[PDB]
């Protein structure tokens, strides 16, 4: 009943402050606790901090010195900011909400019990890239259909020409057909851009004309692009 | 540092030990991880799971101390493949930042699924663009190991080709993409272009020509 | 009307005297484990069945305090101790220089400390550098990483207890020798000292356990009826109270900690006994003692302490407040290792006007003991493998008084433990030794035959 939004810039200059913001809807943030944790590619997922309903912050040792975790009382929102940032901090992040619980071995009077901290409920994620490269806007271009199989079947698609960074969002007819599409992932070129493509597979019948556009956007960009596609 | 591999056999169940053991009465957290998803934990408490986790996956307890915290699945299915982490609380140690190394959980004996491939030439408004890109696309199959050998006619082209790694897509297969930059009129000089795919000892080949 | 004088030999006279009395106790084989040092590799055994012959009419003065059976069992208790530390292990060379560190927590809490030392190994030349657990009270420290010494080593030479022996006390029976006798007083509300109307014989004291304790008395014996209250004076602070209870309370001493035994050799033979890591989470060792039970005794003491105190007054309680570590805490020893414990959360009360929630008390343990009060060759308890728990009956107090004041305002009840001998008179108060004198003349009209 708790829902977690990931919202943030995606590209950080080297050696600038990252700034991030976890907006949730499911309850009052002064009554559980919250906390950061990021996934960089080729290593395993890193806890760097959490902040208590009292607000009360705590980071891990290794990262201590330039992470700063704040809540806000307005709005339902907790934000992460990290100094001094480079290629290694762009990653995956994920704000979570943690329990605590507390676990007695012995009798409590003498101490003989020790707090955990555990993360039931996360975010979808925002991925942060770290680079000096400036933002590249993506160029699309239809795939026409084959005319593939026999039929019912074929296929069409759009391309997403080199972009930067990632993430591009694909979807088609503002979300009106989720059958058949597959969007895979993206290629890292030598260029430094990445590339993208995105096909519906729809029966030979359908066409036609049932006028598949195929909709583009690109945060980083500012840009929004749609594209009609025809044999 | 880096990750342990796990293998199973399809519908066996298994047992997925947890480094860096516990010194004295610990409380242990199992999460569940896939590439590029959200974690989700399958036990907070050693015995204990949320709402909405199987009853398949089961932790410990340590009722008696010398007791090792495992994870056992059964059922193993191809949804159970992933990463695992084994989050460690135990009394003597002090605060523990880091969670467990990962395991790398693979499903053996799983049903191979030939490649789907479409070869898509490049869009004309691409070549008023003065550029040119063909792409081959290969999807719903596993094991996910492939390679893609691009042919000019009977030639190969071994130049300005990038291949994607395997990824995993919501159907448990793999899903891998190919991009053969060309010039267009590179493109207009030949009669057709193939795109190869070898998948296990198969090999699909999708040809395209100009119009 | 002629009257001459008659020998009679065995007549009933008897004449106060003090004797060299022997042990006596029934035999356990105990051929798996053996050897502790009250039952020695003997001790006389018991008859079967002992003789309480009860003398009619008979009334004897005791005096608990002036009895010379304590001063007997107090040096025996002594000796005995010495001649079972004499053959074992030594460690003098163990007063080598310990860098130690703290045993690893979280630190919320650490008494305990990992201390690494060199050690000479059994070949003369080579040496070993080995590790070993010991708590904080047993090292001090001189100057860097940081650098420890054992606390006996500028007093006093070592041994290490024997590992066979130990150290649980058992029933000994007090023998007097042919010729004397042992006087029981049996009168329920005996005073300590006075005529007592109802008086036994008996060749043999029961069985006493010999339970070193400090503060509260251990496995004592209950008295019958009301609870007892017994002093050398009970007007004078300087001498202590002897508190003996009609019902007993259950007291509980555990130490949680799973330890381990490292024997590491230190020579031809020779062998110390050294702590392992432990095995398990970091407790304090502790013991409870029911509330409700406590307050019951505690009423029941204050009700008999004023008897000698005005029917009304304030009569309160409070915590130890003089002299070392070792006379403050309630010392005991409970299967080898001998814990200390604060007690201050049992005698904090004020008494005016006439859930379970046991009492929980912390206890320290000290593996180096010099007990009553020697100095000296000191005593290395081995480590004891295992988690500790045992249950014991607690019969018996041992209290004093703060002394000046503004008399009869208020009165106020402090624990202490100034000597040992007070246990031993606890259990040795209702007997008393007498010598027989058999040989009686006496006047009857009985002449012998005339030699002319
Ligand atoms: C002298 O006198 C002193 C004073 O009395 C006395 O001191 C006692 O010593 C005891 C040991 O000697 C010591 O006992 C242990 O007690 C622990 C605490 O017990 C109480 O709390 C727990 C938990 O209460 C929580 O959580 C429950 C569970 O959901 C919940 O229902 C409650 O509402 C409560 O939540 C609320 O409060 C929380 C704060 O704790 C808060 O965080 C929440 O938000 C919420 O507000 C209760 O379960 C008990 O009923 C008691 O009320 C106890 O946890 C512990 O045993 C565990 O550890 C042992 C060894 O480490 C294991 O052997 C044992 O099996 C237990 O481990 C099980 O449980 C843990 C955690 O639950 C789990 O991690 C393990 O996997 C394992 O799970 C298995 O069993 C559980 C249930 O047993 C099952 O559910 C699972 O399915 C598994 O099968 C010990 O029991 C005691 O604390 C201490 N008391 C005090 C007050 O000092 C001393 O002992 C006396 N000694 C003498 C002289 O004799
Ligand atoms: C006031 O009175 C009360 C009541 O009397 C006292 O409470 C007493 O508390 C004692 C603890 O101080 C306790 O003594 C011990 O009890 C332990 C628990 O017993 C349990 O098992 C028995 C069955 O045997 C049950 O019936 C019982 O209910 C319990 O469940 C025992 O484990 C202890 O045994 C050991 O220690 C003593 C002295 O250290 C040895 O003489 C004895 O042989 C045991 O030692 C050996 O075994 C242990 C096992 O780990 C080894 O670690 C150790 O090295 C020894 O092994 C060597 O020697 C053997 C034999 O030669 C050999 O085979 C082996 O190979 C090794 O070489 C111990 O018995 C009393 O039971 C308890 N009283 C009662 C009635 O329960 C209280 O203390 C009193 N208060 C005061 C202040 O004194
Ligand atoms: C401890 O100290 C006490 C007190 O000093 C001693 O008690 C005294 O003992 C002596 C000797 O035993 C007693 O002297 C004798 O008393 C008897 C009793 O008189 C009879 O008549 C009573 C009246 O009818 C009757 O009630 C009595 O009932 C008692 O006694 C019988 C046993 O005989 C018993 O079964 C009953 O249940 C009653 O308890 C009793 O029948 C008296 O008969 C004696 O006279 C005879 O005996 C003497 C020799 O002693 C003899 O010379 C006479 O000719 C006659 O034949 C005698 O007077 C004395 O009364 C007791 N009480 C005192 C002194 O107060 C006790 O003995 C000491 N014991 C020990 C172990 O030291
Ligand atoms: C008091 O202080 C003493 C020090 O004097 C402590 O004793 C040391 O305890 C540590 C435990 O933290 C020991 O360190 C461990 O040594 C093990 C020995 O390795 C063996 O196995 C390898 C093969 O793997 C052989 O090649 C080798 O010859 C040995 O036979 C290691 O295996 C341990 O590694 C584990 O822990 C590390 C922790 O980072 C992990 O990364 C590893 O993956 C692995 O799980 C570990 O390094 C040390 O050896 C002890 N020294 C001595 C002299 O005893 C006491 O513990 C301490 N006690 C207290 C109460 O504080
Ligand atoms: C304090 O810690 C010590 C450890 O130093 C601990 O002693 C250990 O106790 C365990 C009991 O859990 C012992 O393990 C047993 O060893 C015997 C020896 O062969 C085995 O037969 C036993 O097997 C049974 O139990 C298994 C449990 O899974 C069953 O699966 C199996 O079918 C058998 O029924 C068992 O493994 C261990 O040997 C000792 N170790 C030492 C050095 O003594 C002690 O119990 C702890 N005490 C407390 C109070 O915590
Ligand atoms: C072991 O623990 C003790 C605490 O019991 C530590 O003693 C403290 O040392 C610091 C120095 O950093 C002092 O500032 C504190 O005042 C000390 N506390 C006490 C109570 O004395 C000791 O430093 C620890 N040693 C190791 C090696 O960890
Ligand atoms: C033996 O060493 C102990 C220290 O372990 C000394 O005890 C100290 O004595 C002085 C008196 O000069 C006191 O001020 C200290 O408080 C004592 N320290 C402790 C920890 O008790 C003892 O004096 C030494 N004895 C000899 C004969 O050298
Ligand atoms: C125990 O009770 C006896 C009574 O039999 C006390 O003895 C008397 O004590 C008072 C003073 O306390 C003296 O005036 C009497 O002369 C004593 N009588 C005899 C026969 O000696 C004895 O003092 C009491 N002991 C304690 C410690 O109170
Ligand atoms: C000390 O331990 C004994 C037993 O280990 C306790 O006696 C138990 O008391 C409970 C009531 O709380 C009963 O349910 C059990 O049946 C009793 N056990 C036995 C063997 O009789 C005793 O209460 C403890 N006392 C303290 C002060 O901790
Ligand atoms: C025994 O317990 C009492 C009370 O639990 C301890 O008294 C405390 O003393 C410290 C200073 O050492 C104070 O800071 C606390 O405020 C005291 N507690 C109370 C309740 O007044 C006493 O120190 C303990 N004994 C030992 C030897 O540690
Ligand atoms: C500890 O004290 C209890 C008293 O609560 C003792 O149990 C009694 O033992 C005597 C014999 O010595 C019996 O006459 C009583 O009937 C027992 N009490 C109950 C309630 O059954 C126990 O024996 C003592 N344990 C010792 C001295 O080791
Ligand atoms: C052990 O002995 C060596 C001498 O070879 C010494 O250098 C070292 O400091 C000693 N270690 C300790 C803990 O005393
Ligand atoms: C009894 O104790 C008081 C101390 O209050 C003392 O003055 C008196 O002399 C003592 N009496 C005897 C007989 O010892
Ligand atoms: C006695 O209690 C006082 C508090 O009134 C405390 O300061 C002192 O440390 C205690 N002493 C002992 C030996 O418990």
């Amino acid at each position: 009943q708790v829902q977690l939004q990931e919202s943030g810039p995606g590209l950080v200059k080297p050696s600038e402050t990252l700034s991030l913001t976890c907006t949730v809807s499911g309850g009052s943030i002064s009554n559980y606790y919250w906390s950061w944790i990021r996934q960089s590619p080729g290593k395993g997922l890193e806890w760097i901090g959490y902040i208590s309903d009292s607000e009360s912050t705590n980071y891990n040792p290794s990262l201590k010195s330039r992470v700063i975790i704040s809540v806000d009382t307005s709005k339902n929102q907790l934000s992460l900011k990290l100094n001094s940032v480079t290629a290694a901090d762009s990653a995956i992040y994920y704000c979570a909400r943690a329990q605590q619980g507390k676990r007695i071995y012995g009798m409590v009077s003498f101490g003989e019990f020790f707090y955990y901290y555990y993360m039931d409920v996360w975010g979808k994620g925002t991925t942060v890239t770290v680079s000096s490269a400036s933002t590249k806007g993506p160029s699309v271009f239809p795939l026409a259909p084959s005319s593939s199989t026999s039929g019912g079947t074929a296929a069409l698609g759009c391309l997403v020409k080199d972009y930067f960074p990632e993430p591009v969002t694909v979807s088609w007819n503002s979300g009106a057909l989720t059958s058949g599409v597959h969007t895979f992932p993206a290629v890292l070129q030598s260029s430094g851009l990445y590339s993208l493509s995105s096909v519906v597979t729809v029966p030979s019948s359908s066409l036609g004309t049932q006028t598949y556009i195929c909709n583009v956007n690109h945060k980083p960009s500012n840009t929004k692009v749609d594209k009609k596609v025809e044999p | 540092s880096y990750v342990r591999p796990l293998s199973v056999a399809l519908g066996e169940t298994a047992s997925i030990s947890c480094g860096r053991q516990a010194l004295g009465s610990r409380a242990v957290q199992w999460y569940q991880h896939r590439p590029g998803q959200a974690p989700i934990l399958l036990i907070y408490n050693n015995q204990d799971r949320p709402s909405g986790i199987p009853e398949r996956f089961s932790g410990t307890p340590d009722i008696n101390f010398g007791t090792r915290a495992t994870l056992t699945i059964s059922g193993v299915e191809a949804g159970d493949e992933a990463d695992y982490y084994c989050h460690m609380w135990d009394s003597r140690s002090g605060f523990s930042w880091s969670f467990g190394g990962a395991t790398r959980l693979t499903v053996l004996g799983q049903p191979k699924a030939a490649p789907s491939v479409t070869l898509f030439p490049p869009s004309s408004e691409e070549l008023q663009a003065n550029k040119a890109t063909l792409v081959c696309l290969i999807s719903d199959f596993y094991p996910g190991a492939v390679t893609v050998a691009w042919k000019a006619d009977s030639s190969p082209v071994k130049a300005g080709v990038e291949t994607t790694t395997p990824s995993k897509q919501s159907n448990n297969k793999y899903a891998a993409s190919s991009y053969l930059s060309l010039t267009p009129e590179q493109w207009k000089s030949h009669k057709s272009y193939s795109c190869q795919v070898t998948h296990e000892g198969s090999t699909v080949e999708k040809t395209v020509a100009p119009t | 009307e002629n009257l001459w004088v008659t020998v009679y030999y065995g007549v009933p006279v008897w004449k106060d005297a003090e004797t060299t009395l022997f042990c006596a106790s029934d035999a356990k084989a105990y051929e798996t484990e053996k050897h502790n040092v009250w039952a020695t590799h003997a001790c006389v055994p018991t008859d079967p069945n002992p003789q309480e012959i009860h003398l009619e009419n008979v009334t004897e003065e005791f005096n608990m305090w002036k009895n010379n059976m304590v001063e007997q069992m107090h040096t025996d208790i002594i000796s005995l101790w010495d001649q079972s530390l004499k053959p074992c292990v030594k460690l003098t060379p163990l007063c080598v220089t310990l860098q130690c560190t703290n045993v690893t927590n979280a630190i919320t809490d650490g008494e305990l400390k990992n201390c690494s030392f060199n050690m000479t190994t059994e070949l003369r030349d080579k040496k070993q550098k080995v590790y070993s657990l010991f708590y904080r009270l047993d090292v001090v420290q001189i100057n860097s990483n940081k650098e420890y010494r054992l606390i006996n080593c500028n007093t006093s030479a070592i041994t290490q207890a024997c590992p066979k022996v130990s150290f649980e006390p058992i029933p000994i029976h007090y023998c007097a020798p042919a010729g004397f006798a042992i006087l029981k007083c049996k009168d329920k509300k005996f005073n300590g000292t006075g005529p007592c109307p109802s008086v036994s014989t008996v060749q043999c004291t029961h069985g006493i356990k010999p339970v070193v304790s400090t503060q509260l008395l251990l496995n004592g014996s209950l008295a019958e009826e009301e609870v007892m209250i017994r002093s050398e004076n009970i007007t004078n602070n300087a001498k202590n109270i002897l508190v003996q209870f009609n019902t007993p309370v259950q007291i509980n001493c555990t130490r949680p900690n799973n330890n381990t035994r490292k024997s590491i050799r230190i020579g031809p033979g020779q062998a110390f006994y050294a702590t392992g890591d432990i095995i398990g989470d970091i407790r304090q060792a502790h013991c409870n003692v029911s509330k409700a039970t406590w307050n019951e005794t505690l009423g029941k003491v204050v009700k008999q302490l004023r008897k000698h105190f005005g029917n009304n007054t304030i009569i309160r309680f409070a915590n130890s407040s003089g002299g070392d570590l070792e006379v403050t805490t309630h010392s005991f020893n409970c299967g080898g290792e001998f814990f200390y414990c604060n007690t201050s959360g049992l005698f904090n009360s004020t008494w005016i006007s006439n859930s379970n929630d046991s009492i929980t008390l912390p206890c320290r343990i000290k593996q180096i003991i010099n007990m009553w009060q020697r100095i000296g060759q000191a005593m290395y308890a081995p480590p004891i493998q295992g988690v500790i728990r045992c249950v014991s009956n607690i019969t018996g107090l041992i209290l004093t008084r703060d002394g000046g004041s503004t008399n009869s305002t208020t009165e106020t009840f402090r624990p202490g433990g100034g000597d040992m001998r007070d246990n031993w008179r606890s259990e040795l108060y209702k007997y008393k030794v007498v010598k027989i004198e058999p040989l009686g003349v006496a006047p009857t009209r009985c002449k012998r035959r005339v030699v002319g």
